[PDB]
């Protein structure tokens, strides 16, 4: 097992708007690989 | 109260709840955001708008995501571009590819992108990206110029764990990758 | 695996998350269905298409709705039409209106429509309803004409607790309708 | 407490479609009612 973490503080409601699309994207160049996601799982909570 | 959540573990061949923008299709049970093949760009996008904050209570919620991926390089030593998951208007399309990860359009601060982005770079680009040229994970906030980057090490061909969760009580952002190795 | 949920407890005026049909529109933090008038219709769904069964597996889904819900009507002697909780095809738009709720054509089995719907009906329509002219609670299955009813005596005004769940392995679906007096 | 209880065998499967669409419905006629939801809660689990 080998693992990274990082954080920072980023206030979402001067960011985005109130209602949003959440998803993926990828991208290759003239140097390219697969990008693929096996499985995905979210929660929200506004209180 | 307002919670959304969803779990697929399996993606099926016409998945009726993902957006898919570019290349994006799936696969094998999987999610291919880009097959291995030069310079294209794949977005795929939960169906549902999420609401994130409110303007009349400032409320805003709390989350968390999970999810688990892969990139297959022919070559482990030449790749290209990187991944990125991210959240954005409803009306959200594909932005610049390449170094941009089809989701910003300047190193520069624009508050008109609304987008946050967390990228996992596999490329090098001297124009913004740190300067020890280790591939790496970045917090990106309307800008392809991450506010905090961490080194990592791409193990190719294998699945990544990753975690991201935010805390709305402190706006802290936490992202987790772990490799079985 | 693949799961789906949501919980709204107090709705907005901007509800981005639910597509709304004919009269349908939210608040006073309430999803208005239609007002105290005559001849109309409105709808509401949830934004995500759902997969209810799996096609290479043959496997259905097990699942739950709790919802609460209120006829307000000028007097308890003349109500009319109805509430459904429907499941339909991902494009549905309102069906015929009036008795037939805004979810079916006819009182004979029509496969096409794929719809199945928990009736909360408040007329009695002599072509279809149960003789008795009860109101009532029904399953509809590609038709107005309820595969089962049961009478319920109306509570103008007042909440109306319902859960209706799906269990696959017996393929029963079950409704519960309380009301706290 | 008044409660009201029905219960029906419905094979889903050769009914709706493999994606579908929840919702409501509430329709009005000669006589009339104003109909509305005050709180909804779903969840499906697909094996
Ligand atoms: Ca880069
Ligand atoms: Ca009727
Ligand atoms: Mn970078
Ligand atoms: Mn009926």
């Amino acid at each position: 097992v080998t693992s990274y973490t990082l954080s920072d503080v980023v206030s979402l409601k001067d960011v985005v708007p109130e209602w949003v699309r959440i998803g993926f994207s990828a991208t290759t160049g003239a140097e390219y690989a697969a990008h693929e996601v096996l499985s995905w799982s979210f929660h929200s909570e506004l209180s | 109260t307002e919670t959304t959540s969803f779990l697929i573990t399996k993606f099926s061949p016409d998945q009726q709840n993902l957006i898919f923008q570019g290349d994006g299709y799936t696969t094998k049970e999987k999610l291919t955001l880009t097959k291995a093949v030069k310079n294209t760009v794949g977005r795929a996008l939960y169906s549902s708008p999420i609401h994130i904050w409110d303007r009349e209570t400032g409320n805003v919620a709390n989350f968390v995501t999970s999810f688990t991926f892969v990139i297959n390089a022919p070559n482990s030593y030449n790749v290209a571009d990187g991944f990125t998951f991210f959240i954005a208007p409803v009306d959200t399309k594909p932005q610049t590819g390449g170094g941009y990860l089809g989701v910003f359009n300047s190193a520069e601060y624009d508050k008109t992108t609304q987008t946050v982005a967390v990228e996992f770079d596999t490329f090098y680009n001297a124009a913004w990206d740190p300067s020890n040229r280790d591939r790496h994970i970045g917090i990106d906030v309307n800008s392809i110029k991450s506010v905090n980057t961490k080194s990592w090490k791409l193990q190719n061909g294998e699945e990544a764990n990753v975690v991201i969760a935010f805390n709305a009580a402190t706006n802290v952002l936490t992202v987790s990758l772990t490799y079985p190795n």
